[PDB]
């Protein structure tokens, strides 16, 4: 007669431990998610930074490459005038 | 007195339903993390890729410059070489 209420505490308290086990799982999952979201956000931020550095270096070089072909052109517009100049002196002979 | 078995059971019903929800919750969670790392590994992948792509363009560019510099030097060698022809020919003129 009195056994039923007894089996119920047994099964009741058993559930309470399964709850504890579920909450522990849930809590441990929450940890892992936030932690995941962190590791990648920061590794990515790290790579994004390396990327920007290279892009600047590249941009600079092209600006310098701009000035260096420009410099060549000048040099040429001169070497040509000179060719013209010797051409003329040779024409005098 | 008899009323005790009636609620212990109502409660056991409630507790299971509670546990069923933590279970249903922990499942969406794993998916979320799964989705977290799926999304993630890809961004790093993509990132890494862009990086080398540029590392590549840089070195590529580096050489092109080195080249144009040889190109300029070589153009200069001749220009200063014409400078001395102009000289030896100005001389011949004005004795």
């Amino acid at each position: 007669g009195k056994s039923e209420i007894s089996e119920l505490r047994r099964t009741m308290q058993n559930l309470e431990i399964e709850l504890q086990s579920q909450l522990s799982m849930k809590a441990s999952l929450e940890n892992s998610l936030e932690e995941t979201k962190g590791r990648y956000a920061m590794q990515l931020a790290q790579i994004q930074e390396m990327i920007g550095s290279v892009e600047e270096q590249l941009a600079q070089l092209r600006c310098e490459m701009e000035q260096q072909n420009q410099e060549y052109k000048i040099l040429l517009d001169v070497k040509t005038r000179l060719e013209q100049e010797i051409a003329t002196y040779r024409r005098l002979l | 007195t008899k009323h005790e078995i009636s609620e212990m059971n109502r409660m056991i019903q409630r507790l299971r339903a509670e546990i069923d929800n933590v279970k249903k919750q922990c499942a969406n969670l794993q998916n979320a993390i799964a989705d977290a790392e799926q999304r993630g590994e890809l961004a790093l992948k993509d990132a890494r890729n862009k990086l080398a792509e540029l590392e590549e363009a840089l070195q590529k560019a580096k050489q092109d410059m080195a080249r144009l510099l040889r190109e300029y030097q070589e153009l200069m060698n001749t220009k200063l070489a014409l400078d001395v022809e102009i000289a030896t020919y100005r001389k011949l003129l004005e004795g």
